[PDB]
């Protein structure tokens, strides 16, 4: 009924018959303003870079657990051939500012049973926890491609060898989940929603960002209730994600990274 | 930093091998004993991942309203009502669906809205009440939460018989902390 | 802000060199005689020079399995930092650890200064006062054992990361993955006999985005 | 929607999201007013006593057939230890004035079939019927603990033996269950609402009662159409009440009763 | 009010152990290292970590039949306290009992609030300052070996019973009956060396419901 929503951004639009509406992190908006710490007239108002980017995520099976999570880079989930224009503008630029839109997408049945915990966190470690050893540019801001377990964060992951490991008791990249509803976010509930949208300002330890050593914000899915159905039922569930940037811009042109 | 006791955060509950998950299970009948019992003190082990424990853990007293959220997560198809009661202290925890009715309830219809937002109401001797304990005593222990089976989960064939119902807690709208102070240490693990 | 508005054990530090001599980085029993200002974990790093941000807290003993730790850092801080990041100026306090007469001179070097780690100009003095950097000198039987004083926020960032800082600090993303560029209020190096036990409070403390405390170990 | 309904009562509450409203026996309500038939002043406005005291009815099967049905005498379904401090009060005073605030529950399914009739009636027989033997105060005001056929009472049941009973064609306790419709009820139909909600005020041969002696109210629950169901569906489907004593007002304090 | 406010011995503290070290719970011929604030006899109770309010006196000595006393309290209030109950701040005052310099750190624990008896998170610092509990540091031969300071009611009673409390304190009535739950005005734990005598004074005493005054021998 009122869960009927369109969102029109550039040459695409979401949309979606079970929202429960939009929430807004710290209730702002990414007004677009060029940040002071720069001369340059910054380049902005790039429609062609102002749309939804949608991505597939991952397949939710009967095996996840509460808090299993996958992790998406911003800006650097897009900064690759799929990110448009907005990414051909920021490769191509020293520094970027910007906000983000983003819709992520689930859905079951009436049948089916169990929730995701969708949110925004600032400097939330996305580095990979599989190994001992040091994240580095191409290992750090990559999109999850499996779910990430739960229990080797609580207390943080140092990179360092399993031997040592026993005299380090908390890192600093800890992320005590029980409390990971403290970040914007918004739940779906496959007996509710199929849907879930957000929104977050800038935020950074300064006026713009130095992207290509930083990824200053991360969507997270995290399984909140594992995934339950009976036999007969469809088995494969899938989530994606639609990715905004909201009013970007961008500062230092230079020749492309690569 | 109340703000952050405000946020439904979940609650530990014990797997058939005594595993932590947040929920627990109901199925086509009405158990003669609560499905979950949960003391009120932010104090419950419970509770103890909460974000409103977490917080309570670095304050003295508290005052004020709690919520249960309850989240049910079964199938579309899945019906059923839950007794959800606060039983003030002073003559035990309640026994008997008889004994749990005769205290502060709600009745939870299962329909169309997925949750049920439960308070339990302060109600204590005293204008406040401590956050921790090291034996209980009438100002540290408030009572006790438990959700009963009024009628049993019901539903039509091609429907697992287990509904998973996610449990949730935080300060309510007139909850309140004070005095800051630093928590029993432990070593992280 | 009034929370964190109060002292709380953040470092110690330890010095075996007089007054008027040549202050010399040094390690003894996991004590340096210069501290990291940050509430942070903080230690030689791979046998750098001076005390750098630490990503994880070690135990002292290589058997025990218990605490000291190696690592200085404000244990309330780390405990309990619901948010991602902070901003205050930092009001320190310096405590020799015994009653014999202080005679102590400290260098506190805003965050990211040159430590200026040079020989003394002039004969028997102490290299550490050789500086236009604030520095305090007590000294006799009238004082009281102790220094405390406050200092700016002094990082080039807007704001501090409280707990983990998901990059690099340089271009060629070669440094520690997960501490941030100059996230500290600088640098306190000390001569003089003694060990000094060290305090922080924050002042006009402020915080951004919630985020999860350390976990505790189920009951 | 407007289908949910809550109801506050002392320490204790109600809640239904099925309800069709609460009918009004006579369009009144027990107002609380003392009897004037006593000089004593009455003690009232109890608060502890003013409450829903929830119990467990029945089971609903398939073998209940049209107009079987289940008594609840009033007050005395309540007069026992699980009547709180109604009880306790009831129990020491010589008489007491009351109305009824009902809410019966019974929920099945979409796939369920069937319908109950929920009423109150005033002076509506509540005595043994399964014998001959004259009815006593422990075996005359009990809540039925098995359905209750219907056909041993379209023309009443007097309490003789077997023989004598053919020359007996009526009895004053009869109840012609085909107009049973024509006393304060709701319905309870299994595809509409899982609730009813009913409310009498204090009717009596006189102001006040001598409780004891008289059970001057019985709410009953009789089965319209038989309950249906196919293999597969739940086949436990229980029947509950939520009974509230109306402004209960006692007069004639003593020790109590045994 | 003006009875009561005047300072009173009312306790003594004895400890062993230097400022920089790990304060651990001690007695010594009846001298704690720790105290509880309250003028009724207070005392080891049955082994406890620390002390608790007694419910009678004893003498020190198992033969004399003669004071000291083995239990701490304020003798002036416990011979005159004529009122069920009292309301009151407390200005305490703690002095070394001999000239040599003083070296100590003291915490002070509100009424019923973790004592926190944990290992130093640093290496020779005093632990009893690892806090942000109210803690006092006092140094030096420019100090007067003294420490005075007041504190506000912290219990969580509304007014304090000043003889006797005729319940238990928990919900199966184990407790020692005749002592109230929280009826204290918190704790003084001390490190450094010395003997430290303690006196309390009432400030802005108030008292409720007169009864006896403790009977005196026939001349």
């Amino acid at each position: 009924s009122d869960r009927v929503s369109s969102d029109t951004a550039g040459n695409t639009a979401t949309n979606t018959q079970s929202t429960v509406g939009r929430l807004f992190g710290f209730g702002q908006r990414h007004k677009g303003k060029h940040p002071a710490s720069c001369a340059d007239t910054a380049t902005d108002k790039v429609l062609a870079a102002e749309r939804y980017y949608t991505i597939k995520l991952a397949s939710w099976t009967k095996t996840q657990e509460s808090f299993d999570h996958i992790r998406v880079p911003l800006p650097h989930a897009l900064a690759g051939e799929n990110g448009g224009v907005f990414s051909s503008t920021l490769r191509r630029h020293y520094l970027c500012k910007c906000g983000w839109r983003i819709q992520v997408q689930c859905n079951a049945s009436q049948f089916h049973a169990g929730s995701l915990l969708v949110f925004m966190a600032p400097e939330f470690d996305t580095s990979n926890h599989s190994t001992e050893v040091e994240p580095r540019a191409d290992t750090a801001f990559k999109v999850d491609a499996n779910w990430q377990k739960h229990a080797q964060i609580l207390t943080g992951h140092a990179y360092v060898n399993t031997t040592t490991k026993v005299n380090v008791p908390l890192a600093l990249n800890h992320q005590n989940f029980w409390q990971w509803t403290t970040y914007p976010h918004q739940i779906l509930n496959l007996r509710t929603n199929t849907t879930c949208d957000l929104e977050v300002p800038y935020v950074n330890v300064c006026p713009t960002s130095s992207w290509t050593q930083h990824a200053n914000w991360t969507l997270v899915i995290a399984v909140l209730t594992p995934l339950q159905y009976s036999q007969g039922s469809a088995t494969t569930i899938e989530i994606t994600a639609s990715i905004q940037p909201v009013k970007p811009v961008f500062n230092g042109l230079r020749h492309t990274v690569v | 930093l109340l703000s952050l006791c405000k946020i439904p955060t979940f609650l530990g509950n014990l797997d058939s091998n005594k595993k932590r998950i947040p929920y627990f299970s109901a199925t086509n009948s009405t158990p003669a004993t609560p499905l979950v019992t949960y003391q009120v003190t932010l104090s419950c082990s419970c509770m103890a991942n909460s974000m409103l424990a977490a917080v309570a853990r670095n304050f003295n007293q508290y005052r004020g309203s709690l919520n249960y959220l309850f989240v049910f997560t079964g199938s579309a198809m899945t019906k059923g009502k839950f007794l959800i009661s606060y039983t003030p202290p002073g003559a035990g925890e309640p026994k008997t669906l008889d004994q749990a009715m005769q205290a502060t309830y709600a009745i939870w219809d299962l329909g169309l809205n997925s949750s049920y937002n439960f308070t339990v109401p302060f109600i204590s001797p005293t204008h406040y009440r401590q956050t921790s304990y090291n034996t209980p005593t009438i100002t540290s222990v408030d009572g006790w939460l438990t959700v009963w089976q009024l009628t049993p989960l019901t539903y039509p064939l091609g429907v697992p018989n287990d509904s998973h119902i996610l449990t949730l807690v935080s300060g309510g709208d007139d909850f309140t902390l004070r005095m800051p102070v630093t928590f029993t240490k432990y070593v992280p693990q | 802000s009034f929370f964190y508005d109060r002292s709380t054990l953040s470092s110690v530090l330890q010095s075996t060199s007089d007054v008027s001599s040549k202050f010399t980085p040094s390690t003894a029993k996991n004590l340096q005689n210069s501290i990291l200002l940050t509430p942070l974990p903080s230690d030689i790093v791979n046998n750098s020079v001076l005390p750098e941000q630490e990503r994880w807290i070690s135990f002292a003993s290589p058997t025990t399995q218990k605490p000291p730790y190696k690592t200085k850092q404000d244990w309330n801080f780390i405990m309990f930092s619901p948010f991602t990041y902070y901003k205050c100026d930092l009001e320190v306090t310096l405590s020799k650890n015994d009653r014999e007469t202080i005679s102590s001179v400290v260098r506190y070097v805003p965050c990211g200064a040159p430590s200026d780690l040079s020989d003394q100009t002039m004969p028997q003095t102490p290299s550490l006062a050789d500086t236009r950097d604030p520095h305090m000198w007590v000294v006799g039987q009238g004082t009281t054992n102790q220094i405390s004083f406050v200092i700016p926020y002094t990082s080039p960032l807007s704001v501090l990361p409280s707990v983990w800082f998901n990059g690099f600090s340089n271009f060629d993303n070669s440094s520690r993955f997960g501490v941030a560029p100059n996230a500290d209020f600088g640098r306190l190096l000390l001569q003089g006999q003694g060990t000094f036990s060290v305090h922080y409070r924050y002042k006009k403390m402020r915080v951004f985005c919630p985020r999860p405390t350390v976990f505790i170990p189920w009951p």
